[PDB]
């Protein structure tokens, strides 16, 4: 029992916390790896995903060699807050937890030679920005972006602690997302340069496709079929005046009441995507039948084989409009 | 940028531009042996009112946001108001009230006697 | 005699090392686990979270404090456990956690004269389950609790629950406004990442939701509006006006139904089971309207085969309706 | 103040703070007494409450005796944090806080013979589990349970320090409720048992009841109203079918905008409230009226005799069935 | 000479209690407080509160720290602040407080060669309004701060305003979109609880609501509604169709008005002046439609009624609608 | 030799105070800042606020951190910057700021053989803008950050931007979601308050609105209810049932709009440019609906005036719309 005392004492007897491992003599290289526990949600009002991860780090210290009975020494964690450790951030994180119920969520790990591991729980809110104009058939990549805060290119270096594709790893059950699906990652590494200097950065890119049957079902059908509805009207007798502006008033309104619902659902941008043009296209038409049903009854004691004409053109015109549009809509917004 | 008029006992100070950048307005005098002196403030929105000490009860400041108007009618003047007089526009965020240095654009002089 | 009960314990901590664990270099510490749950606050399934309030016990073994000559169970000031070893348990499931501090920190610290300590904690904790909403609101779930040792392996340290099936209490007494607790459950095991293998408690709970609420206010309107589309097939075919207003009528009741539940229910953006409810009636309402568009059509030229279709729509629509939610609730149910 | 100074200085001189005062002789006693300062909202959606308090707490310390010039210390309140005090929490509290601008809002006083007096001032969330059968007819008891976190019974007792009703003081204007009314409080104590061994409780319940006239001009009379307008349909003319079948139609549509505004702000829940009864009852009444004017318009051209009676004996059983059912719903749950 | 400087600053705080106030056991300490008020962010009727950014002086004499030597008001870094006396200030009714720390915290201390410490603090506060919304929208509150000592009674500590009425400054810099202020007040007094009598300050404002945007928004619509629901008396009685769509949709339209009014406008669960007009004006239309009710019911024997109706309802609904307009605004202006 | 980096940084140290900043007792110390922008989130209308989020560095002077012997730029970790003088700064119409803590504080500290210490923050900022909607949504909005010394007046402490214009970086970078950044400005300047004169430095933006989304969601949908609105003028005057069917639906779909598009727009209470549209277009159908029934009284005697209103409307209405629309389109743009 004293013995490991007496050597975690030795080990910090004139250790300095403040001087980087390998200062003045070589740079510190910090190998790094990430097990994503669960792939929070995303958000596209505020542009952003959660993750939780196992981050964790390794690298060398020779100010930190020992011999003892045991080869590493599986230490508390307040034991990290007296040796040098780096100062890792993340560029585009937002608002990071590091967990601390019931203790900090903490590792460190010493190795007989001066091998440093230190691993940390951590809730990470981070930037996606996203463009949104094939909504609600649009994919993303979400960035995650680390290196150190104040340690130059000179000084300390980042590496993946085994093949870049092998070091971000995600757990099989954790999967916390509702409307997209995870396809895959893209993991790389690079330099930045900013105004006090030039710093490694690690990347993970995590590619997502939006999941479409929920606005299939809520928006797409009720539109299609309230215009349909109101293409109907055309069939019925040019002598119902009451019923035909019926009709077409409360079709009118039953597509404002869908378009005000369908746009409270939309991310909150300022230009069109792809539900913006399928609602007014279908506005225009319900309009445009209404007009219709007004010029036809404005020629029905005057001119009866004009009105005729006008209502079984009509019957053809509408249909194979909506049908031409539905299918260039589909097939520009699918095949995309 | 805001452009600062004055007409007209009576003085009436209309500003023109960007008059919500400087949502405060001031009136100053200055007399040649001494310095610049604070006499009111009113703000072009709350209309909320501060004046000099020496001032109260005598001069008085309101505002129409109409035509971009704030007024400073004089009463009951007396030999020590011999000033030429100014008015001036405050920032949002410029700090103290009482100040000539706060203060951004400024007026045309004017003599009252 | 206070002198004497000050220098055991100042005596106790003279040469204590918080940096080793209780034997270490030797075998595991034993911790054994008690869970009291105070409440279960708001199940979300926007958020797929629930808010768990809980006293957390732990209880292991510790030689170094062992004690003799007071006969007594030493229930210590809370601040002692800041100088004590204490196991490094975390929740590997929850989002935000917290240790209850008013009026003091929530906190138990009791020594029994072997070295036994006794390490209590009051925690509201936010942890996460994963929901599979398709069948919502006929859903069921399974919500746990994830107890994990963070840095020592299977080596160092070894969970257990203490008393068996009976370490976790209160489960009976907690009542949640949609849900009711089928049943709860214990487990232990290890989990093995790159850095070993570390010991896990699990403790799970089966929630069955409540269906009251829904029957009565998100099916029971939309079956009435479409009972009340058919009324048209009743009224006769001259009343051009009467018809079309009551069928068009009755899409825009549907419409507003469907859109105003869309902004009151949870927001899940996939396909549920209420979802294709709502639309099976918005289907059925515009076949309704279009049957009557399709009489309107034939009826002059054609007056015994509208009359007819009429007559036979009076019989088609409320069977097919009946066909429909047989097969909808015994799929779902 | 040298002689405060020493004197101080000498009450801390071996004092061990991680011992209870009589430890292994007797039982620590302590005396509490709340002022509430506002009784703060009320929650039905999350099930709590919210209030703010001065909590007084008063025990005795030999080892605190002293003497000198003055009889009570009135010190600072970092010296609480250099003595034994009691490790007082609600049972039922959520997230407290205590209050610490702008400085740590307590207070610590010693008289001459030992005795501590430590007050401090609080916001407490406790949680009140409320039935809302009768909704918003209903009234509610919410608790306040407070005890010793750590020490059992055989340790640690708590009393209240004058007769228990007058132990708890609610300020005049200390009532920050919208909809609610505070009745009264009633003030107990008793044993608690958990697997860790017997506690004292102190309790205090606080009784509310639910103001109506809000949802009374808000959902019930357009309820009613609605209701009158459709039995209203009965005396237009058989003749004029489009008329009724609009009025039938369109107040069944005004319902259900009632109807669905009015379940916003129910609380959810899985029974049926009162208002949900009442709401359900008017639904299904104007329901009715369209089936009735569906059937008097069956027979309107080959019974017209059986149209005209259909006509006049609903004229009479509506409003009636109406006024019954408003009678029996307003008797069950207005004399609760 | 920073040398010096640093030795008689170690000097002063080199056998300094801090458990002890000034002139403790002696004459109380008085204490003379500033506030500058940077904004008042945000005014909330649904929570019943206010939030207020500071700037907070307190002004104070402590003999023990009076420096010779050195003829300048040492202004000290704010961690020297955690090493001296303060008076335990403390706002009754505030919910939720801080002390802005970006980038370092925002406080200072300077001390003068007789003792006197200015202290200065960069607060934002939510601090509680009891509102009466009974007028809603034409409302006027009064929203109060409370400055009272937590630990010192009347014999230990005294307050003032230090500069008389000029002790606020910064009321001008107030810009609320939805209110104005009208005044703002300062009052000392002493406040008995049952452990004693405590100093107190209370600064005051009175805010008067903005009605244009409610007028234009809550009450145009509804006037509209109910001036288009007399169409109904100028059309012929014949027109049972056009009479009962026009009645029936207004009824629809202004019950659609009331519910989403319900939502939008903040949740204050009482009747309010607004619930009242808007009440008043669903009555009215709902009256229209009675008329029409009755007026179909006798017009077919007795076409002299019903016309003699249709031309007396055609006054008598605009004149009561001007009386009911005119007893509104001037009982609730 | 880290023995050496060692000994030099703790002689360095020894006999360091903190409480007096550099020249203590001598001329102004002068700070350089710099600022490079990381993201601006989201500029709120409800709040009026904005969220910056960026990498805020400080330049300075200190002789009594001046090293030799080593040539090198000393990074040291974050905690040393506890035992050195920073400046006071702070930004003076912040709401609720912090400094980035993951994985530690995120904080440099880097000196120079001379003394020069550079001094870095990632700091996100809630910052307060007050905006003018009068001319929602076609409005232009300047937002600020103020950056100033808390304690420290002119006879200490100096700012100034490091680069000159060239100071702040990554503004072209940002993309907001709904506004387009035209311009930002540097200011140094002086403000005086009671306490004395403190430095102050400004880096404002420009912000325009896009307009195009608005353009398709807000004003289309309403203009093309009031075209609808027309066309009871082209249906024949003895049809009363269409006629006052197509009139009242479209002031049910026109309030529909306005009640739902209210709740879109920012619940800021005061009038704004979108409002005098939509109360305009409200205005349109009430009108067409009250021509209605001036026709339908008149029609019975005199139809050729029916018919002459009626054909004058179809005139008119366009022709007024047209009129109204150029007054608002070149009021507001
Ligand atoms: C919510 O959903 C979770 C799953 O996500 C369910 O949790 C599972 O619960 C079952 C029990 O119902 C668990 O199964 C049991 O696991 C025990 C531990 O297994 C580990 O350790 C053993 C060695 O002790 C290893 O061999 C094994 O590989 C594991 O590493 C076993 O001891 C149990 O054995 C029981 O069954 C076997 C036969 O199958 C008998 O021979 C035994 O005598 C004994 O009766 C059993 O296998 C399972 O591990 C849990 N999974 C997880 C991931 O935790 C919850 O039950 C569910 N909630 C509710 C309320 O149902
Ligand atoms: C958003 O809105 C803010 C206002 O709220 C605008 O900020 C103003 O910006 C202008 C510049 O565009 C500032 O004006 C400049 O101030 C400089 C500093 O003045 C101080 O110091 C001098 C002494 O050096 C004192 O005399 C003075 O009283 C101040 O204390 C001046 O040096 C500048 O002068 C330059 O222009 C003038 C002509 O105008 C020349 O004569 C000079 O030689 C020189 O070239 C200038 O006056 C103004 O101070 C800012 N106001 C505030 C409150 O900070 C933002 O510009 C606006 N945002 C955008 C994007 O437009
Ligand atoms: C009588 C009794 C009646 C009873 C009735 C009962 C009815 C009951 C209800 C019925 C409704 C059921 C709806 C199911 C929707 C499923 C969608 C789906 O799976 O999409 C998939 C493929 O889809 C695509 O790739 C394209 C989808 C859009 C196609 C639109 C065609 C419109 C044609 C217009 C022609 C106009 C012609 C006009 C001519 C005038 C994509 O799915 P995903 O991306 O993997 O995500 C989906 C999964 N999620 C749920 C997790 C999100
Ligand atoms: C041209 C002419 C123009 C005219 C313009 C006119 C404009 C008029 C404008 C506005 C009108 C405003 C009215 C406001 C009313 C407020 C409510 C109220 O009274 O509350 C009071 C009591 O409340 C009760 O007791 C509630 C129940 C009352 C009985 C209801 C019976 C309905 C029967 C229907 C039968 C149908 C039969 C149909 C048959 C076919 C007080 O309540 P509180 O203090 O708020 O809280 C108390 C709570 N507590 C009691 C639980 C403790
Ligand atoms: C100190 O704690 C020990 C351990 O909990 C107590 O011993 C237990 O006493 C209970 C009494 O009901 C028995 O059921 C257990 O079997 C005992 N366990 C052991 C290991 O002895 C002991 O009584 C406590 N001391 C005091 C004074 O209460
Ligand atoms: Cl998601
Ligand atoms: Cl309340």
């Amino acid at each position: 029992t004293t013995v490991f005392t007496r050597i975690l004492d030795r080990l910090l007897d004139g250790y300095d916390n403040r001087l980087r491992p390998g200062l003045g003599e070589r740079v510190t290289e910090v190998k790094t790896d990430i097990f994503v526990t669960s792939f929070g949600p995303v958000s596209d009002h505020d542009m952003e995903y959660t993750i939780d991860v196992f981050f964790r780090q390794s690298w060398k210290d020779e100010r930190l060699k020992f011999k003892g009975p045991m080869t590493v020494l599986r230490l508390n964690n307040l034991m990290a807050s007296k040796i040098w450790t780096p100062d890792t951030f993340f560029h585009n994180g937002k608002k990071s937890v590091a967990h601390n119920m019931t203790m900090p969520n903490k590792l460190l790990r010493i190795t007989e030679d001066g091998t440093l591991l230190y691993t940390m729980r951590l809730t990470v809110r981070a930037e996606c920005p996203m463009h949104l104009e094939d909504f609600p058939m649009d994919a993303h990549a979400c960035p995650l972006k680390f290196g150190s805060y104040a340690y130059t290119r000179a000084e300390v270096v980042y590496e993946w602690t085994r093949e870049p594709a092998r070091s971000v790893v995600v757990a099989e059950d954790g999967s916390r997302l509702n409307q997209y699906d995870l396809l895959g990652q893209t993991v790389d590494s690079g330099i930045v340069q900013s105004s006090t200097g030039e710093y490694v950065v690690m990347t993970t890119h995590f590619h997502l496709k939006r999941k479409i049957g929920y606005f299939v079902i809520q928006t797409y059908l009720p539109c299609i079929m309230t215009v349909i509805l109101s293409q109907v009207s055309f069939w019925l007798n040019r002598e119902s005046v009451p019923a035909r502006t019926v009709f077409g008033v409360t079709t009118v309104l039953t597509m404002t009441t869908l378009s005000i619902s369908a746009r409270n659902s939309l991310p909150k941008v300022a230009y069109a995507t792809a539900m913006d043009w399928f609602i007014a296209v279908c506005y225009a038409f319900v309009f445009s039948a209404l007009i219709e049903f007004a010029t036809v009854n404005y020629f029905t004691k005057s001119q009866p084989a004009r009105a005729a004409k006008i209502d079984r053109l009509s019957r053809i015109a509408f249909p194979l409009l909506f049908g031409i549009f539905n299918l260039v809509y589909w097939a520009t917004y699918l095949n995309r | 940028q805001v452009q600062l008029v004055e007409s007209g006992l009576r003085l009436s100070c209309a500003a023109s531009g960007h008059t919500f950048n400087y949502p405060i307005m001031g009136w100053f005098r200055q007399a040649p042996g001494k310095e610049r002196e604070f006499v009111g403030a009113i703000s072009w929105s709350g209309g909320s009112t501060s004046y000099a000490d020496s001032v109260k009860d005598r001069f008085t400041i309101s505002r129409d946001n109409a035509k971009n108007t704030v007024y400073l009618e004089m009463n009951n003047l007396k030999p020590e108001d011999t000033a030429v007089y100014y008015c001036a526009a405050k920032g949002r965020y410029s700090g103290g009230l009482y100040y000539p240095t706060n203060y951004d654009y400024w007026g045309q002089g004017t003599q009252v006697t | 005699n206070m002198s004497f009960v000050k220098e055991t314990v100042d005596k106790l901590l003279k040469g204590y090392d918080i940096r080793l664990r209780p034997d270490f270099g030797g075998p595991p510490v034993c911790v054994g686990m008690n869970i009291d749950i105070a409440s279960i606050d708001m199940v979300s399934e926007v958020n797929m979270d629930y808010t768990l309030t809980m006293y957390f016990q732990q209880y292991w073994r510790d030689k170094r404090l062992a004690y003799s000559g007071i006969p007594l169970n030493l229930t210590l000031d809370n601040r002692v456990a800041d100088q004590l070893w204490v196991p490094d348990t975390y929740f590997l499931n929850d989002k935000k956690s917290f240790v209850h501090g008013v009026t003091v920190k929530n906190r138990m610290i009791r020594l029994h004269p072997d070295g036994t300590v006794l390490y209590g904690l009051r925690i509201t904790t936010t942890a996460a389950c994963m929901m599979d909403l398709r069948r919502y609101p006929l859903d069921e779930q399974n919500c746990t609790l994830e107890i994990e040792s963070y840095g020592y392996t299977t080596d160092d340290i070894e969970f257990y629950w203490r008393g068996g099936d009976k370490a976790v209490t209160g489960v009976e007494r907690i009542e949640l406004p949609q849900f009711s607790i089928v049943e709860h459950r214990l487990v232990s095991r290890n989990v093995v990442f790159a850095t070993g293998a570390y010991p896990r408690l699990s403790l799970s709970f089966r929630l069955k939701r409540n269906i009251g609420y829904f029957i009565l206010q998100t099916y029971m309107p939309s079956i009435l509006i479409t009972i009340l589309s058919w009324v048209s097939f009743w009224i006769n075919y001259d009343a051009s006006a009467a018809r079309v207003a009551l069928g068009i009528t009755t899409v825009l009741t549907m419409t507003t139904i469907n859109t105003h539940l869309r902004e009151t229910l949870p927001k899940i953006p996939y396909v549920k089971a209420i979802d294709m409810y709502l639309m099976g009636c918005f289907v059925f309402v515009f076949l309704a309207l279009l049957e009557y568009a399709f009489v309107n059509y034939i009826f002059f030229s054609q007056p015994a085969r509208a009359a007819a279709i009429d007559r036979w729509s009076r019989i088609v629509f409320p069977f097919t309706f009946s066909l429909f939610n047989l097969v909808y609730w015994l799929y779902y149910v």
